[PDB]
């Protein structure tokens, strides 16, 4: 059912540039 | 310093070329790409298996990896039936565990692991000018593919078998026990013609000569591994090419383009390494089925096979070939050179034999020749089978017309890429990679042309 | 036959050779470049470790 | 008839294409 | 400061992105 | 899917794209420094 | 027995969803190898055994 | 046929061996170098 | 001073649009083409004129949405929204394709404002006028195939219509009733545009390639100064260089730029008027010799006798229900057959 | 001092005018044997049987055939992919019949043109300029292989292949459109662009280089002569230039770097081309081009119709009269 796979995708994407946020915040050589 | 612009002189889409001194970054970068090359295999597979339906025929479904799986012969019968799934899950499994190992030692090299190996570390250590280290480096690569292709070897001869497309009473999974290695027949297919009858090694037949060519592959990669580890680059070649870093990948790219054309007519021709019953019928077969259907359809009639003559004289169903022998007509006398196992006992010493025609067509046969018609591979890009002119009835492309084009355009692109690098490298190894000198000019030294 | 031809289509011969008339000439050229070239060493550059690259 | 003017025209043609690669100006300097 | 441009073009190219996929969901079977 | 893992295929069909972002991972992570 | 299977599966899940969000964290940040290993030790084995768990009891579900 | 198919040969190997001995004899150093 | 000194003032004002005296016919009179191509191919049908459901509101995609020609019964009247076949109602001006004579009629003043916006500000900053005379080629493709082609023809009907998948409909239709292909314009018109497409790659791929020495790093976009007195691409390396491989080579960079200028606006023009010719039924289409040679000796079957009997039986299938107003409907038996392929 | 090492310094000389280099002895004598068997056959070839349905097709100046018709014809479809030189046929009258000269030459041109290819790195390589000529010139050449080469190996036959002339080569195109629906392919849109902006790019650098050149000469001469050859002054003022376009359309869309407005120019075609020679490999494998059959229906479940459903009607008719003496069986081209 794509109401579950949307939300998962949803994680799945936004586990990506949420590596550079952290590391842009906490002072990171990005 | 290291990750800058105005340093290292190169820009931000140039920005893999600032690791050619780098070689632990250089290191984390290949195994990177390994664990996503393995992780695409994992998630591919199981994707596939997890849409699989096993009742419906394999290439009805567009499924281009379970076939790879399928030729190896792991869960399946005669015939080409699907008896088991799990096979095909732990084949997904284990590569998408396996690509976690990899993109961990990719990424602890390519952020925290140290830059330069050739201090702290003199094996893994390398400069580009090392010509005895990478001699070394390639015995090694060698003797790495020598085990690859023993391990297939291995399957073939002892571990369960081979799904062969030529047994009898349709195809079947044997095992090899005489694996034909003749040297004056096996150096046969590399030096045969790559045109129409006689075909390059993709008119390869036997599983017998594909099992004893990777015997040849298998002893003559360790020999060559045990010869590069111990021997250094002679003069005629130590003068003949250009030693750098980027030329190395030059030779590469061009290789590697030589193997994606190879892979394409491969995957475009062959029914061998290629079975049938996996991925579809191919070109030739799809108007040899086409002709063999309706001849066996309007046998049963009253019309005569032989005698009906066509439109303008020439043999509405056989006809002769160009060569004497005796083959379908209409258009498939482009394609007389089809030899399938569907078609093969129906031939005799002279091709088609009349009497077998007659007497000696076979239900199995009936049925393949019934389907294969029916799944030509006619795509489109929307996935709507059939030619321009036909409605939206069937959802059908081939998986063999995905596998060629992609390969012909992805070795087209090694091509261009290996035009690249093998301009460059030869440029910057002589020292005008970056322009003209304003000074020292080589055009105003020399003669006009008048 | 009615006629006369070499009947070399779809044969799968090496090289295309049909005599060894015909195998002949390919080292018979070959051959002999090579000791053209191998002559031609002569006047090159030979060398130890002195390599023409990066 | 024509089909000697046809032949006629293509070799004239190509006439001025070799004359105009071997016998130009000679594009010379300051 | 500000809310970052390289922050404001990643979500930019998001939703460009949904509705692109979108776009594709509604050309297969939708009309 | 054979069996008990059959409750996982919603992510099972969210596997082959993820290594298609790496790239746009890579543009982002350049942009992280406005392309310096 | 199915869902001894499934507790383990999303603890595999959940502990590689930490690992692709924390690990190129610590790995990137200038003292993170000093500050967060015996984590990452600890986090890796974890790892390691929740994936041969599971491939241990896949032979059990019969 | 076969008195052309030698002479063809011929002249198809000697230009393909005149290649590959040029390519050997020592091309990367005839260049303006440095 | 008085009027016509402010509004000089202003008009010639620099923002970061440049409007002007011409940009006052531009701005307005064009974007309204624009809008007008976007309403139809988003909003409105062509239901009642072709036959043919080609909006986006009936199921059509960005490929297959056109704003349409108006049917053959509204011969050639402009189709104003106001008159005599409209009489103001909106509605059913927008249905009986009253927009595509407005988006077309329109911006054929766009171009025009378009093209002396390009003169006007060529007088202002004080350089040479060639970049208008090149735009005019395009202003004589358009006039040729929207404008001239419909007026002597019989409607407005036999136009190409504003779309995608309905230029295409536009090409088969020369291909398939006026044999286009053998026009020598328009060989002179592929010639043109094939070979500007050929000097350009040639021209970009030397100037940057025999280019000279001025920064450290590899990245030679990095070194070149805006403000520079110097070259940047040795004129005399790329010279010998094609002077060697190709023969003639050229020598004077005025001349360069000005071929390139000279080649695609000499094709266009010398397509334009083969479609005037062709506007007018002077057709390429078949010749008298291989015709006459032909009826005579069966077994003749050239290329060209081959092309001939091929559009035949494009001209006979698609007829029938591309133009519905001629009210015919061919038996199976009429049509080309070719004998059951 | 010896022959080898003479001949050699001959070879690699850059005195000598047309320039030869080691992929020139087999670009030159292939390619002029391509030119003198195409010379031979565009005027004197007797017919030639293109479908192996016993009629021969006139293609030669000498019988009844111009300029414009003219045409060296493919190989018959019975020789099909079998490698058919001189030597394999009985005579020369036998040879012309099936197809001869198009299978001797295009088997030369092809190698010729990519020798050639690397000529033109050669001599670059061998005057010292940067050596990106031949990836330019990579885009020609797969568009030549892609119609003489990749596309009869797609379907089987040398006959499909693009016949050697001007009335031969339209009779191509349109049987392919009818096959293969080229219009609507991806690729074709993006080739289509690449050409018209390159026509457009180059007739608006050309414009705006030449409507700044500083003056030299008079009014009276050519105004060609303001160059003298081989100097180091900038001829066009191109601060100017890059003024009057950033007054014209766009300031972010500058475009002020030289250097980057010729990587544009060298990548917007070469790129445009690439695409379209994918195009053909792809629909060589039958990969056909988009459908749009029967797309917009009403709410009951009858049929509408749209351009798409006139192209599939115009593509129809192509296709039940091409090839109008060979097809029976109803399908597979
Ligand atoms: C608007 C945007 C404007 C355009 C901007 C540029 C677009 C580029 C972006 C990538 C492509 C578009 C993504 C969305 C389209 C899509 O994907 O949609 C396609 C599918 C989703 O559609 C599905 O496509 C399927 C296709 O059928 C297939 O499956 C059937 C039965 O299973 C049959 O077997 C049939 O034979 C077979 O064709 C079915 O039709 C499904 O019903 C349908 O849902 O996603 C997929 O496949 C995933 C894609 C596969 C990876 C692509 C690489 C494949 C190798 C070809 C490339 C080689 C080089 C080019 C040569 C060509
Ligand atoms: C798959 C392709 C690939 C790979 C392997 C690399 C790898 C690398 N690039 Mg690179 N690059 C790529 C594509 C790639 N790039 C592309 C497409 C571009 C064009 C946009 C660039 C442009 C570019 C530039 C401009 C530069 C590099 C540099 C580098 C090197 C150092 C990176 C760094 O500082 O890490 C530090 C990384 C971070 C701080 C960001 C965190 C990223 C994390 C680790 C992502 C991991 C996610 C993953 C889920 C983790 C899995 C863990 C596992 C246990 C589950 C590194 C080896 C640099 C270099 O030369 O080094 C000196 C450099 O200057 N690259
Ligand atoms: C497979 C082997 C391989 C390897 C290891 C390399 C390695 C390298 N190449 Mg290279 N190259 C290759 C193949 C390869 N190339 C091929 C096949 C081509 C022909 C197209 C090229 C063309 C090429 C050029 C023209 C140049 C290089 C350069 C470089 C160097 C730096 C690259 C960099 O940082 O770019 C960073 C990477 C990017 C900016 C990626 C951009 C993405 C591209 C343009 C399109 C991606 C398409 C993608 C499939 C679309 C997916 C769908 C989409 C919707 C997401 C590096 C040594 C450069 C250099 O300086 O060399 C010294 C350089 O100038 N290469
Ligand atoms: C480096 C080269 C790497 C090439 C990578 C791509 C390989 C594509 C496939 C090539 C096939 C190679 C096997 C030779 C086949 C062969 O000779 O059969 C023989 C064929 C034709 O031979 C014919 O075969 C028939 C057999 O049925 C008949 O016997 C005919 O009588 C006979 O003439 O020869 C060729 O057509 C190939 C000649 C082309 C060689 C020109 C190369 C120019 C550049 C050379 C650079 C150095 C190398
Ligand atoms: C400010 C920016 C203005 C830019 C103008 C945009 C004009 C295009 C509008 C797109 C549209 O409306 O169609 C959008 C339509 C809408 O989508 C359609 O909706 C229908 C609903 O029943 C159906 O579902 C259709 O199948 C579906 O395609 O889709 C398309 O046509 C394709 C997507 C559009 C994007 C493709 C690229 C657009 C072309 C860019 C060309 C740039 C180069 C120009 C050179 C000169
Ligand atoms: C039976 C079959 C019949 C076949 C007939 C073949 C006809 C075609 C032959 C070509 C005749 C035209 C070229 C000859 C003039 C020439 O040599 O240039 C004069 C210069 C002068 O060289 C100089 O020549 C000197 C020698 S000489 O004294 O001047 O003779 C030398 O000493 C000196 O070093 C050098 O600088 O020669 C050279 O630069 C290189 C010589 C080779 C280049 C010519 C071959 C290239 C032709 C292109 C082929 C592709 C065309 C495709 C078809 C359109
Ligand atoms: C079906 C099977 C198909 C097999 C295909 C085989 C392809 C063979 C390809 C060979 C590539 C060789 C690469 C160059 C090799 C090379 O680099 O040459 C150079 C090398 C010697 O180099 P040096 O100059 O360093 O020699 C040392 C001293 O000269 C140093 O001053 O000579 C050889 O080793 C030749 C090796 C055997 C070559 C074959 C024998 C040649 C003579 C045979 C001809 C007989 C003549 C008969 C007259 C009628
Ligand atoms: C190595 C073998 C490969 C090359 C062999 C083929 C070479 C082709 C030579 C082209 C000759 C054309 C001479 C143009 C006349 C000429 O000599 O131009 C000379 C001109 C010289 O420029 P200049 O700088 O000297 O001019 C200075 C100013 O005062 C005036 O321009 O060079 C060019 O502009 C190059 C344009 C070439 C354009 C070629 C297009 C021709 C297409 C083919 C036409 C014939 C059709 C053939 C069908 C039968
Ligand atoms: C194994 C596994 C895991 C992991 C996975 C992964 C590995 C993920 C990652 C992913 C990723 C990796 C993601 C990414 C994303 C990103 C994106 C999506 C982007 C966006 C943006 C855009 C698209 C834009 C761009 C731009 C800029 C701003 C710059 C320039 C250029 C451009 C404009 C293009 C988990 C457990 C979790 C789940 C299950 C499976
Ligand atoms: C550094 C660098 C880079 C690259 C990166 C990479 C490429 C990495 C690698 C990555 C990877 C590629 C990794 C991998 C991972 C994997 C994993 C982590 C896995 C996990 C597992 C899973 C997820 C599974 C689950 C399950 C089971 C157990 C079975 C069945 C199915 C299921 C699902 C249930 C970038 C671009 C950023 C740029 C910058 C630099
Ligand atoms: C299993 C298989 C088989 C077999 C396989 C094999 C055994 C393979 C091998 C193959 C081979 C054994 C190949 C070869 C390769 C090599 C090559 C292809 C060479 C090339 C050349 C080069 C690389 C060079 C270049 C250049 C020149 C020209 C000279 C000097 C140097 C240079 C670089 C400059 C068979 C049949 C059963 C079929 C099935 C599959
Ligand atoms: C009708 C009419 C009129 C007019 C009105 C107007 C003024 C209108 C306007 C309108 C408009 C104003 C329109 C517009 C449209 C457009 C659109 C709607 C857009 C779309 C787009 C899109 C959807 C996107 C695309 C793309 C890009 C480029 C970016 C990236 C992504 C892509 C590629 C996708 C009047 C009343 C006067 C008169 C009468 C008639
Ligand atoms: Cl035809
Ligand atoms: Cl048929
Ligand atoms: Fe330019």
């Amino acid at each position: 059912e794509l109401a579950l796979t949307l939300v998962s995708l949803v994680l799945v994407v936004s586990a990506g540039p949420l590596v550079v946020v952290l590391l842009s915040a906490r002072g990171g050589n990005l | 310093g290291g990750r800058d612009q105005e340093t290292t002189g190169f820009a931000w889409w140039s920005g893999n070329a600032r690791l050619i001194n780098l070689s632990g970054k250089l290191l984390g970068a290949h195994v990177a790409h390994a664990g996503l090359i393995v992780f695409w295999a994992g998630a591919m597979n199981l994707f596939e298996v997890s849409h699989f339906v096993p009742e419906k025929p394999m290439y009805e479904q567009g499924l281009i990896l379970l076939p790879h799986i399928a030729t190896l012969g792991y869960g399946v019968g005669p015939g080409g039936e699907i008896i088991d799934t799990f096979p095909y899950f732990v084949s997904g499994v284990l590569h998408l565990i396996s690509s976690a190992v990899l993109g961990f030692g990719g990424v602890y090299h390519s952020l925290i692991g140290p830059e330069t190996l050739e201090e702290s570390y003199p094996f893994f250590g390398y400069v580009w000018k090392d010509k005895n280290k990478m001699t070394n480096i390639l015995g090694y690569h060698l003797i790495m593919l020598g085990l690859g292709a023993w391990l297939l070897v291995w399957k073939a001869m002892y571990f369960g078998g081979v799904y062969d497309t030529w047994a009898p009473g349709g195809g079947d999974v044997r095992v090899i026990t005489n694996p034909t290695t003749n040297a004056a027949v096996i150096f046969g297919y590399l030096v045969k013609s790559p045109f129409g009858g006689d075909g390059w090694i993709c008119s390869v037949d036997n599983m017998e000569d594909i099992i004893g060519g990777h015997i040849w592959i298998g002893t003559l990669e360790i020999l060559g591994g045990i010869w590069h580890i111990y021997t250094t680059p002679w003069p005629w070649a130590r003068r003949a090419f250009v030693w750098s870093g980027e030329a190395y990948l030059s030779y590469s790219l061009g290789a590697i383009g030589v193997m994606g054309f190879i892979a394409c007519c491969m995957s475009w021709f062959n029914n061998t390494a290629y079975p049938s019953e996996f991925y579809g019928p191919t070109g030739p077969e799809a108007s040899q089925s086409q002709a063999f259907t309706f001849l066996v359809r309007d046998q049963r009639l009253g019309a005569n096979v032989a005698s009906a003559q066509g439109p303008t004289g020439l043999g509405k169903y056989l006809m002769r070939s160009p060569t004497g022998e005796i083959i379908f007509g209409g258009e498939t006398m482009r394609f007389w050179d089809f030899r399938g196992p569907w078609l093969e006992p129906l031939r005799g010493p002279n091709g088609l034999d009349l009497n077998k025609l007659k007497n000696d067509i076979q239900p199995w046969q009936e049925r393949r020749a019934a389907e294969y018609m029916t799944h030509a591979p006619l795509g489109s890009l929307n996935s709507v089978g059939g030619v321009a002119t036909e409605i939206n009835a069937v959802n059908f492309v081939s998986p063999r017309s995905w596998l060629a084009c992609s390969h012909f355009c992805l070795g087209f692109f090694f091509f261009i890429g290996h035009l690249w690098h093998a301009g460059r490298a030869r440029a910057a190894a002589a020292g005008f990679e970056k322009g003209i000198d304003r000074f020292d000019e080589p055009v105003l030294s020399m003669r006009p042309l008048d | 036959l009615v006629d006369e031809r070499m009947n070399g289509d779809g044969t799968g011969r090496p090289f295309g050779v049909n005599d060894p008339v015909l195998g002949w000439v390919l080292l018979g050229v070959f051959g002999t470049m090579w000791a053209i070239w191998f002559i031609g060493q002569k006047d090159l550059g030979d060398f130890e470790d002195a390599d023409d690259g990066l | 008839m024509e089909a000697l003017v046809y032949t006629f025209l293509l070799v004239g043609t190509l006439g001025i294409i070799f004359f105009s690669i071997f016998f130009r100006d000679p594009p010379r300097m300051i | 400061g500000r809310i970052p441009l390289w922050l404001v073009g990643t979500e930019e190219g998001t939703l460009a992105i949904g509705a692109i996929s979108c776009f594709f969901y509604g050309f297969l079977c939708w009309f | 899917l054979p069996e008990a893992y059959a409750p996982f295929a919603p992510i099972v069909d969210v596997l082959p794209v993820i290594p298609v972002f790496f790239i746009l991972l890579a543009f982002v992570w350049q942009a992280a420094v406005s392309f310096r | 027995m199915t869902s001894i299977l499934q507790v383990a599966l999303l603890a595999l899940i959940f502990v590689s969803f930490a690992l692709v969000v924390g690990v190129p964290v610590v790995f990137a940040t200038p003292n993170g190898w000093t500050d967060n290993k015996g984590a990452v030790f600890s986090g890796l084995s974890l790892w390691l055994l929740l994936v041969f768990v599971v491939g241990i009891l896949n032979s059990f579900v019969v | 046929m076969l008195t052309l198919k030698i002479f063809v040969y011929t002249v198809v190997t000697f230009f393909v061996c005149l290649f590959i001995f040029g390519f050997l004899s020592n091309d990367p150093a005839r260049n303006p170098g440095k | 001073r008085t009027w016509f000194d402010d509004a000089d003032d202003w008009l010639r004002q620099d923002r970061f649009v440049f409007v002007g005296w011409s940009g006052l016919l531009l701005f307005p009179c064009a974007y309204f083409a624009l809008g007008g191509w976007l309403t139809g191919t988003t909003f409105v049908t062509s239901w009642y004129t072709h036959g043919l459901a080609t909006s986006y509101l009936e199921g059509c995609n960005f490929l297959t949405a056109a704003v349409s020609t108006p049917a053959n019964s509204m011969a050639h009247s402009l189709l104003f929204v106001w008159g005599p076949e409209a009489q103001g109602d909106f509605t059913r001006w927008c249905q009986l394709g009253g927009l595509w004579a407005f988006v077309a009629l329109h911006g054929a003043f766009g171009l025009i404002g378009f093209m002396l916006r390009q003169f006007e500000i060529a007088r202002s900053v004080n350089l040479r006028p060639y970049n208008a005379i090149a735009f005019s080629a395009p202003i004589a493709v358009f006039v040729s195939v929207f404008l001239i082609y419909p007026l002597g023809q019989s409607g407005w009907f036999f136009a190409p219509s504003f779309g995608v998948a309905a230029i295409f409909r536009f090409i088969l239709f020369f291909q398939g009733f006026h044999n286009w292909t053998l026009n020598p314009f328009h060989m002179m018109g592929v010639a043109g545009v094939l070979g500007a497409a050929l000097l350009c790659a040639i021209h970009g791929a030397t100037v940057e390639n025999t280019l000279f020495e001025d920064g450290d790093g590899a990245n030679t976009f990095r070194a070149f100064n805006p403000t520079q007195a110097e070259e940047t691409y040795s004129m005399v390396t790329a010279n010998r260089f094609w002077s060697q491989i190709f023969g003639v080579a050229f020598s004077n960079k005025r001349w360069l730029h000005f071929f390139m200028l000279l080649v695609p606006v000499t094709g266009l023009w010398m397509s334009a008027i083969g479609v005037v010719g062709l506007a007018l039924n002077l057709r390429a289409y078949d010749f008298v010799s291989q015709e006459i040679r032909a009826a005579e000796d069966p077994e003749f079957e050239t290329f060209y006798t081959k092309n001939i009997l091929l559009n035949e039986g494009i001209r006979a299938w698609m007829a029938a229900q591309d133009q519905p107003h001629e009210r015919l409907v061919f038996p199976e038996e009429v049509l080309p057959r070719g004998n059951a392929l | 001092s010896s022959l080898w090492a003479r001949f050699c310094e001959w070879i690699t000389s850059t005195e000598n005018r047309l320039y030869i280099g080691w992929f020139g002895v087999i670009m030159i004598p292939c390619l002029l044997t391509a030119t003198s068997v195409f010379i031979i056959a565009f005027i004197a070839a007797p017919p030639v049987d293109i479908d192996g349905i016993r009629e021969p097709v006139s293609g030669s100046l000498l019988y009844g055939n111009n300029i414009i018709t003219g045409a060296v014809i493919p190989t018959s479809n019975a020789i099909g992919l079998h490698f058919y030189p001189i030597w394999e046929a009985a005579s020369l009258d036998e040879w012309l019949y099936n197809g001869g000269p198009y299978q001797l030459i295009v088997c030369h041109f092809l190698l010729g043109v990519y020798c050639y290819m690397g000529r033109e790195w050669e001599l670059s390589f061998r005057l010292g300029m940067r050596p990106w000529i031949a990836v330019a010139y990579s885009a020609p050449v797969a568009a030549a292989s892609a119609v003489f080469l990749v596309y009869p190996i797609g379907q089987g036959s040398f006959s499909d292949g693009m016949p050697l002339g001007i009335s031969g080569t339209f009779n191509f195109m349109i049987v392919f459109q009818a096959e293969h629906n080229i219009l609507m392919h991806p690729f074709h849109m993006l080739g289509v662009a690449g050409v018209f902006g390159g026509s457009l790019f180059s007739a608006m650098h050309g414009s705006l280089v030449t409507s700044s050149l500083i003056r030299e000469t008079t009014e009276n001469e050519s105004a060609n002569e303001g160059y003298r050859f081989g100097q180091e002054e900038e001829t066009y003022n191109i601060v100017a230039a890059h003024g009057y376009f950033g007054r014209l359309i766009f300031q972010y869309a500058s475009f002020n770097n030289s250097r980057s407005l010729h990587f544009f120019l060298a990548a917007w075609p070469v790129i445009g081309i690439w695409f379209t020679a994918l195009g053909l490999s792809t629909m060589a494998f039958n990969l056909n081009g988009f459908n749009f059959n029967q797309s917009v229906v009403d709410s009951q479940g009858r049929v509408l119709n749209t351009w798409a459903d006139i192209i599939n009607r115009a593509n129809l008719g192509m296709e039940v009269m091409h090839e109008r003496n060979a097809h029976n069986f109803p399908l597979d081209l």
